[PDB]
């Protein structure tokens, strides 16, 4: 039972990641970190698999995908910094104005 | 010489180092027979496990 | 069991983050979330990534997340709304998730059910590749440099980028 | 399929992987190589060998 | 093998125990600086440059010279963003 | 490090020099090659002269755009020199120059 | 040693002036004795000089970028398809970088960083058409998408590109994710990330009962994540307002690149590969809504950059038609489609950059433009005719196949949605002209005349799309040769 | 496993100890630079002094300020006391002298110091003070700052090693000290370990009187004690992997019999001495940095210089094959 035990835990954590999207609509902060909970719970996938499977290339891609983690953070980050000073608040109502 | 003064508490911060070294060291050489072995791979583990059997079963 | 803990302590801080009213809250749930992370790394055998993930997860990517949160200073009343009218939809949507996506590997990979006798006298022990036993570092160092060294470079791109990035949008030098 | 195993040595189903690719790389018709494939995911997966040993389980408690 | 880890864990339980008892005795008797998040960011890389590092570090007498120069390319992209990030004032403080 | 030159697609010329070295394809430079490293460069400095004017910057600017240009120069004959020797371009000079040496 | 990375000696060329015109820009820009110059055009004009260098190091080691490719097998996979895909991207990077230099020094948008961006995601996309591992396709995926995000948000003022780059980033963080999952769920199931593996294991089978759920759903996962990337229907709705609310040449360089390298990666993933007729039932699904959408929304709009954006959603789906039908002409009327599309949007762009010079935003802004330039209200008139489909003009080639595709096929429900959309975008594109040539409104707007860089593009390409289909055998023979290097 | 409680409370508590007599040695040592006593009433010689001070910390009431983080603020000290003791369990004194023998114990310790910059940020944000808080961002930024070029000093020390055994890297040390070779990078270690703890000439939280107030500052009786105690074992921690790293750990200075009779706890101990003086009496020597000054040092100086010693040693080693 270990490895359908390891795969449901990131599972939770990705359907967690989906919820907090799902239940965040005035809260893009949260979004932004339901975000990265699926990231998270991607990469213990690949981490999982490798033992399994006895293979390092779940390994290498986890170490990458920690990476790309990192950058997609700071640079969401600068946007999230560069949205609040234009607009002085994170209200979603401030960020609606290109529609239609 | 009375420069000494200072160096009584130096002194015991030393001797407690000394202290949590070796008071771990002797309790687990009289809870295991034999102290502490630096560097216990995969090789030794299965060493001490098939010589649980190798000795019990003699 | 012990994968239960874990699995709860997991599911409760996740819920946390996700619910948590104050943001700074929710990065401090965020933190223990990958504290759980790296217990099951470290059921794994993988200590090199369970290490990592503190020193990069928490160390340094919640902590830029705390840095910005704080200096935020988010009022509630800008973030809150009630969530008692979601139920339903992620009723919805988790559930067909649920039956889905928790149960994929259970066609592929069925689980040994565990019998009242005792397997574990059938496990066969090879010596050879306990001669010299790598650790997870060296495993993965053996590789990162030399076969796969192209995905290694484009990641320092994907840095390089960010640092740009960073700089470009949010600097204003005195 | 990569060959690199976690511990430093071939991995596990490496060479059911291998034998499978060279008896695609000739052979016109997949279902021709079909035992190979079915050995090389039986080896990721142990699904037919846990499926049994259930049934063995199953048939102990029926007996019981 | 991961025996070692145990011994932490209940080295964690233990000093929780003595901090709780050691706190818990006396109750018987809207100005952001940019600097913070760029800091942040300049930590974040280089966090992961040492990361990079450790795995090399262990692995230099097996990759040898073709692992030596690719780990100095990564170096050379990185110390080129640090460059950049030098001269536009990310570094100074006053 | 195993390495392994062998091309998906083969030569379709004679092979004066499977894997020739660094040196021997610098010293094939034929003519055309230096004419065609010339060209890249002397175009690259133009562009960084014409271009650095506005800014006022036109001299630094020559020489941003002539360490560019001197490097796709050099890039490309030796792409044309070492695919001469492997056989994979017309190599009439190599072939005649190998036959006799 | 050193002739094994005759592999990668573009990437090598570019990256290398990438760097060299980043270390050139913070030099200069930061300097007091220099008056701190604008260096956006100087470092614009030395970009535009290293992508063609790196066009020429490509177009003519076509050979060498084969070699040693049992040492690079797992890392990338070169040939033919992949040489002439590149070439493409190239070309679209080196046109888009000629239309940005009036923006440049007329709105005075000095950072030089811009053009380092647009480089290094050049290098991403490179890298995108050359992957052969989903590890290699989704690392290029994100050193592309990062430069977006980065450059969606380049006006770090403006209330509209600080939206767009939000939007942006967290709608592509989301879809990047599931594309993750489902390259996770593909690793597990099969013990293999590598295209040549994936597709061994995958043939022969399908769905023969005994489906892998997690292929299926790992599959299922990677086709959201490039149906967000093409901005395919129902993963569309980041594409209006990121397109809108980017500056204007960010806008014109994500709506051409990006396709070119994404359906590069869906040719050799899935065409290559083996689920089957689920996943091109996918796209004929998202072909249908993402056409019907299209056309419905795009008659909505009172704007042109939204205008075309929702052009480009129909189109995409127009393209994929050719995906979903399965066969070698299929693929090479996608690629024709991509190719005319390209030349179409970045003659489209060409004119609203210039129109950009007086601000132009809504499509009654047009007004009276047959008297004010007459030449240029003809060439814009057709584009839009192009657009429209009207033979025999370019863009007839993909409303040809569209319905060339539905007879065959038996798909009579695609042809009717076609017959109806086509007619929908054909109004909408002839109200522009309407506006240009039959309206007299009281006050007029007087444009700038364009730079001598876009009249000369705007020339060629309206030469090609008028005359294109005299002498139409060179595109035809090229899309046919990379349809078959696909498979041999 | 019965006995492992043992062994942990025989490192905690002789630790808690040291710390109390460190603060004291602090005094003595300084106050004997400036020609006066210190301590020497409380006890003969003032030996009693840390159990005094103690004594009136656990009778002193608490505070607890009316805030919205009552758990939050009074959790911040717990979490930077706990993550000081649990950097021990991997501190090897002797030959298998060492509670945990982690394989991946250098990058274990990385983990520990990374971790500990978030009770400085707890307590600066919970304490609803904005001085607090800004001290607390400050003095964040700092050891985050510093934690970089540990990291590369630490990556230098694992070339020369090739494994990340703390034991190892001591036993790799038989032939020379690594202090020897890379005495420069020993000075970089033992800079950066001083701005690591915010200690003088670095220490902005005791800068109360340049208008500069530390994170702490709201904190009264026990809560303000486990920061206290924390810092100063993170000293001894900073002491500690100087001598391993550099000193050889337990060696002794020459391999004669001679050295060979005192035991090597003694050799660790008296090389840890040797460096928590060094920090009293740089505490006792200089001013201090401005916070843009000792930023400007981490990000100017010192990173530039880890790294360069990181590429050097790499390349020396790479070079004429004496890799381990
Ligand atoms: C202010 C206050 C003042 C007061 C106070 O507090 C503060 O002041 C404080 C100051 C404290 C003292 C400080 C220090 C010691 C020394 C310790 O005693 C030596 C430690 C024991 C083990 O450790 C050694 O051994 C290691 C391994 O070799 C050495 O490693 C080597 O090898 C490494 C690898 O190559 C290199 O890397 C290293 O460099 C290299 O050195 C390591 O260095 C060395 O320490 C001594 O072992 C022996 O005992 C064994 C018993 O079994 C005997 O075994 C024999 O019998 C077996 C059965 O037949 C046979 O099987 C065996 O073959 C056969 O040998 C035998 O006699 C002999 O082995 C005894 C405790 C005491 C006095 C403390 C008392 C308490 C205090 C007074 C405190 C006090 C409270
Ligand atoms: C620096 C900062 C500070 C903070 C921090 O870092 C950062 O600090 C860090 C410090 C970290 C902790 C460090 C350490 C641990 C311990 C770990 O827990 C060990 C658990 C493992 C080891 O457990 C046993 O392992 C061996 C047995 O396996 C025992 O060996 C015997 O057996 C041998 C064989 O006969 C003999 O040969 C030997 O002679 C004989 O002795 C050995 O003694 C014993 O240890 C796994 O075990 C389980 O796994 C089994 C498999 O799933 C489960 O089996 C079950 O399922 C099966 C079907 O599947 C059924 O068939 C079975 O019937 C049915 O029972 C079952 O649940 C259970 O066994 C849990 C994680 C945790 C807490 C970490 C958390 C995170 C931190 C706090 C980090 C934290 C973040
Ligand atoms: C001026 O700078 C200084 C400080 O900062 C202001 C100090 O905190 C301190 C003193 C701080 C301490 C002495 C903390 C010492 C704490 C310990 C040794 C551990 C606990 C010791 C005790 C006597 C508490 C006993 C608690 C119990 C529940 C009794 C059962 C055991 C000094 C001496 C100082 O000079
Ligand atoms: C049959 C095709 C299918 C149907 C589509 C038809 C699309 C067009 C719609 C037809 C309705 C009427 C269209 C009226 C357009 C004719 C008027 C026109 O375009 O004249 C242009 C002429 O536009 C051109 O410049 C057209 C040039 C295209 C060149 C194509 C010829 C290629 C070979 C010729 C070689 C050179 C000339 C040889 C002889 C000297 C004048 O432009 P202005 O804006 O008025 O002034 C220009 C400025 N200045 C005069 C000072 C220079
Ligand atoms: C802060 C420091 C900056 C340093 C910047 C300078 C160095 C940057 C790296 C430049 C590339 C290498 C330059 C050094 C020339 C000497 C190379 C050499 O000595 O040849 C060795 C081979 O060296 C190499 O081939 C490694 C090249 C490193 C890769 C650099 C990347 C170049 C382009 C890669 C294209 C991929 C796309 C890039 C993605 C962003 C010979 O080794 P061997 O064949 O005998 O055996 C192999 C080995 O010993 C066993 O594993
Ligand atoms: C094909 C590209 C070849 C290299 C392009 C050079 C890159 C920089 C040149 C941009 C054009 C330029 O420099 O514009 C300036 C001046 O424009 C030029 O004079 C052209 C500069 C050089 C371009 C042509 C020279 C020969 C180029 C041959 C190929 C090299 C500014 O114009 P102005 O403000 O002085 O306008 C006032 C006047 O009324 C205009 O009508
Ligand atoms: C954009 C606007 C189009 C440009 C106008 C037309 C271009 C005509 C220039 C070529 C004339 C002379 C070519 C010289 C020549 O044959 O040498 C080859 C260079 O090819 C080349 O120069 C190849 C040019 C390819 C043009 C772009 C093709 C795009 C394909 C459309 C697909 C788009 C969808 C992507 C998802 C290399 O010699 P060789 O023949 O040995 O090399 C391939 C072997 N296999
Ligand atoms: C008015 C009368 C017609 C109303 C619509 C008829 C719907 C039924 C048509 C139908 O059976 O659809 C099948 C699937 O086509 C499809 O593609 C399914 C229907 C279209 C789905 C996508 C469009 C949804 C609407 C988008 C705009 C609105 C957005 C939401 C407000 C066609 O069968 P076939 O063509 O596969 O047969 C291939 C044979 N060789
Ligand atoms: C196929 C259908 C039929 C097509 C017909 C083919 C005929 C060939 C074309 C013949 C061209 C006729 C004119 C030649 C003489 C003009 C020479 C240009 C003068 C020049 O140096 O221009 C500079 C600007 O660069 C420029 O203006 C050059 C850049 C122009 C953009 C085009 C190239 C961009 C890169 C490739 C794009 C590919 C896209 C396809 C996907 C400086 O101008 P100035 O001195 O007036 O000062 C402008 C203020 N700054
Ligand atoms: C990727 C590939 C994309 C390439 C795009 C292809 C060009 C686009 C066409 C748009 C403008 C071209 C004008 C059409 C030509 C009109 C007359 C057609 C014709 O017979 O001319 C021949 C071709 O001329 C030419 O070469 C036409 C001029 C080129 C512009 C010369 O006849 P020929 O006997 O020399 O050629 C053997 C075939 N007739
Ligand atoms: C490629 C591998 C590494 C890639 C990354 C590193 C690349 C190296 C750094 C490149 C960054 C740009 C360097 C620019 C140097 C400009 C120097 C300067 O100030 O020049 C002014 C300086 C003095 O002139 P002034 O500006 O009139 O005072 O030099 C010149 O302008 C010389 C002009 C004549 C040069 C023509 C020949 C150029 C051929 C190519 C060399």
């Amino acid at each position: 039972m270990d490895l359908i035990k390891y795969f449901t835990f990131s599972m939770i954590i990705f359907i967690l990641g989906i919820w907090g999207i799902l239940l965040n609509r005035r809260n893009i902060l949260i979004m932004l970190m339901s975000i990265e909970l699926m990231l998270l719970a991607v990469n213990l996938n690949f981490l999982v698999f490798s033992v399994s499977l006895d293979d390092m290339m779940g390994q290498v891609f986890a170490l990458l995908v920690l990476t790309v983690a990192a950058a997609e953070s700071a640079i969401g980050l600068a946007i999230f910094v560069i949205t609040f000073r234009v607009r002085g608040t994170i209200a979603v109502e401030f960020i609606n104005s290109i529609q239609g | 010489l009375v420069w000494l003064e200072a160096m009584l508490p130096l002194g015991i911060i030393g001797g407690m180092l000394c202290i949590m070294g070796n008071s771990q060291y002797y309790i687990h050489k009289a809870y295991h027979g034999r102290p502490k072995h630096i560097g216990h791979d995969e090789w030794d583990v299965a060493m001490e496990r098939r010589d649980k059997k190798v000795v019990e079963k003699a | 069991m012990i994968l239960s803990v874990l699995s709860s302590l997991a599911l409760v801080s996740g819920l946390m983050v996700v619910r948590a009213k104050n943001p700074v809250h929710s990065v401090l749930f965020f933190i223990l979330v990958f504290c759980d992370t790296s217990g099951l790394l470290l059921l794994l055998g993988l200590d090199f990534f369970a290490m990592i993930f503190l020193v990069v997860y928490i160390g340094a990517i919640a902590v830029l997340f705390l840095f910005v949160v704080m200096m935020f200073h988010i009022q509630i009343a800008e973030i809150h709304e009630e969530v008692l009218r979601y139920l339903p939809v992620s009723g919805i949507i988790g559930l067909i998730f649920w039956w889905e996506m928790f149960f994929i590997l259970d066609n592929e990979s069925i689980p040994l059910l565990p019998t009242q006798r005792n397997t574990t006298s059938l496990r066969y022990t090879v010596y050879a590749g306990k001669v010299r036993s790598w650790t997870n570092l060296e495993t993965l160092g053996n590789l990162l440099y030399t076969y796969y060294f192209v995905w290694f470079l484009v990641s320092s791109l994907i840095l390089l980028v960010a640092m740009i990035g960073a700089i470009v949008l949010t600097m204003h030098r005195t | 399929a990569s060959g690199w195993g976690i511990t430093g040595n071939k991995g596990r189903c490496y060479d059911f992987w291998m034998d499978f690719s060279e008896c695609m790389s000739h052979c016109r018709e997949p279902k021709d190589c079909t035992l190979l494939r079915e050995d090389y995911l039986e080896c990721l997966h142990h699904s037919k060998e846990f499926q049994r040993r259930n049934r063995i389980y199953k048939e102990e408690q029926r007996k019981l | 093998m991961m025996l070692e880890f145990a011994p932490i864990f209940i080295y964690l339980v233990i000093s929780l125990l003595v901090s709780l008892i050691l706190l818990g005795v006396p109750f018987l008797f809207s100005r952001f600086d940019i600097r913070f998040y760029l800091v942040s960011i300049l930590f974040l890389i280089f966090d992961l440059e040492v990361t990079f590092f450790f795995p090399w570090a262990v692995s230099l007498n097996k990759i040898d010279l073709f692992g030596f120069w690719s780990m100095m390319a990564f170096l050379f992209i990185l110390t080129i963003g640090f460059l950049y990030e030098w001269k536009r004032g990310a570094l100074d403080w006053e | 490090m195993n390495t392994d030159i062998t091309a998906l697609e083969k030569a379709q010329y004679p092979v004066v020099d499977r894997n020739p070295a660094f040196t021997k394809v610098v010293g094939n430079f034929s003519t055309l090659d230096y004419l065609r490293f010339s060209t890249i460069t002397g175009i690259s400095v133009t562009v960084g002269y014409l271009s650095g004017i506005k800014p006022g910057i036109k001299g630094p600017s020559m020489v941003t755009g002539g360490l560019i240009g001197l490097m796709g120069g050099f890039m490309y004959a030796y792409q044309n020199s070492a695919g001469r020797l492997m056989g994979f371009f017309p190599n009439d000079g190599e072939v005649a120059s190998y036959q006799k040496r | 040693m050193f002739n094994l990375f005759l592999a990668v000696f573009p990437e090598i060329f570019i990256i290398n002036a990438t760097f060299i015109l980043l270390i050139h820009g913070v030099v200069f820009s930061t300097s007091k004795k220099y008056d701190y110059p604008p260096l956006a055009s100087n470092v614009g004009w030395l970009g535009l000089l290293s992508v063609l260098i790196t066009l020429l190091l490509l177009a003519a080691g076509a050979p060498l970028l084969t070699i040693a490719h049992l040492f690079w097998n797992n890392l990338f996979r070169r040939d033919n398809f992949t040489y002439f895909c590149q070439i493409f991207l190239l070309l679209s990077t080196a046109g888009t970088i000629s239309m940005c230099f009036d923006f440049f020094d007329q709105e005075r948008f000095d950072a030089f960083e811009f053009i380092v961006l647009i480089l290094l995601s050049t290098c991403g996309m490179l890298f995108m058409i050359s992957a052969y591992d989903l590890i290699a396709m989704y690392l290029a995926i994100e050193l592309q998408s990062l430069c977006f995000y980065v450059i969606a948000a380049s006006k770090r003022k403006s209330e509209f590109s600080t939206e767009a780059g939000l939007k942006y980033l967290i709608l592509g963080a989301f879809s990047s994710g599931i594309l993750l999952f489902g390259c996770s769920m593909i690793y597990g199931s099969t013990g293999a990330t590598h295209f040549d593996q994936l597709a061994k294991i995958l043939t022969g089978y399908e769905i023969t009962g005994a489906r892998s759920s997690g292929i299926f759903m790992g599959i299922l996962f990677i086709a959201v994540g490039f149906l967000f990337k093409i901005t395919a229907v129902p993963f569309h709705m980041w594409a209006p307002d990121i397109y809108e609310g980017s500056p204007t040449p960010v806008t014109a360089f994500l709506s051409i690149a990006p396709k070119i390298s994404i359906f590069a990666n869906i040719l050799r993933v899935f065409i290559y590969g083996s689920y089957g007729a689920t996943l091109q039932q996918i796209f004929f699904f998202c072909s249908i809504a993402s056409m019907i959408l299209g056309a419905l929304a795009a008659m909505a709009q009172t704007k042109v950059k939204r205008l075309l954006a929702y052009s480009s959603i129909g189109h995409v789906g127009y393209i994929c038609i050719g995906f979903s039908c399965g066969t070698i002409e299929g693929i090479q009327s996608l690629l024709i489609g991509i190719f005319i599309y390209a030349l179409m949007t970045m003659d489209a762009f060409a004119i609203v950059l210039a129109l950009r010079q007086t601000r132009v935003k809504y499509i009654a802004d047009l007004g009276a433009l047959a008297k004010t330039n007459p030449i240029l209200a003809i060439t814009f008139s057709i584009t839009m005719f192009s657009y429209a489909g009207i033979p025999p003009l370019a863009g007839f080639c993909s409303k040809f196949y569209l319905f060339f595709a539905a007879l065959g096929c038996g798909a009579y429900f695609l042809a009717l949605v076609g017959v109806v959309t086509s007619v929908i975008g054909c109004f909408y594109y002839i109200r522009l002209v309407k506006r240009m040539f039959f309206d007299t409104p009281r006050t007029w707007i007087l444009y700038e005349p364009m730079d001598r860089n876009k009249s000369l593009l705007l020339a060629m390409t309206s030469f090609f799309i008028t005359l294109f289909l005299l002498y139409p055998s060179p595109l035809f023979s090229v899309t046919h040769q990379m349809a078959l290097s696909l498979y041999l | 496993y019965i006995a492992v409680p043992a062994e942990i409370l025989g490192i905690i508590l002789p630790l808690l100890l040291g710390v109390a007599f460190l603060v004291l040695a602090e005094r003595k040592v300084m106050a004997f630079v400036q020609r006066r006593k210190g301590p020497d009433v409380v006890g003969s010689f003032g030996l009693l002094q840390p159990l005094a001070d103690g004594l009136k910390l656990i009778l002193k009431e608490p505070i607890s300020p009316s805030s919205a983080n009552f758990f939050l603020f009074r959790m911040a000290p717990v979490a930077t006391f706990m993550l000081s003791l649990v950097a021990w369990a991997v501190v090897p004194f002797d030959y298998g002298m060492v509670l945990s023998d982690l394989n991946i114990g250098l990058l274990y310790l990385f983990a520990i110091s990374s971790l500990g910059v978030y009770g400085i940020i707890i307590a600066g944000r919970s304490s609803n003070s904005k001085y607090a808080f800004l001290g607390a961002l400050r003095s964040a930024a700092q050891m985050v700052s510093y934690e970089v070029s540990i990291g590369l000093i630490l990556i230098t020390v694992l070339i020369c090693v090739g494994s990340c055994n703390l034991s190892e890297i001591v036993m790799a040390q038989k032939q020379i000290w690594f202090g020897i070779p890379l005495f420069p990078v020993l000075v970089m270690f033992f800079i950066s370990c001083l701005a690591e703890t915010n200690r003088a000439p670095f220490d902005l939280p005791e800068a109360e009187a340049e208008l500069v107030a530390g994170y702490n500052v709201e904190y009264s009786s026990m809560g303000f004690a486990l920061f206290f105690l924390g810092e100063y074992a993170n000293m001894i921690l900073m002491s500690g992997l100087c001598t391993l790293f550099f000193l050889g750990g337990w060696l002794p200075i020459l391999d004669l019999p001679i050295f060979k009779k005192i035991p090597g706890s003694i050799w660790f101990s008296i090389k840890v001495l040797f460096f928590l003086f060094l920090y009293i009496w740089v505490r006792a020597a200089f001013p201090r940095y401005r916070y843009d000054q000792l930023m400007g040092l981490g990000w100017k100086v010192f990173l530039p210089l880890s790294l360069a010693w990181v590429v050097s040693v790499s390349g020396l080693l790479v070079t004429f094959q004496w890799l381990p």
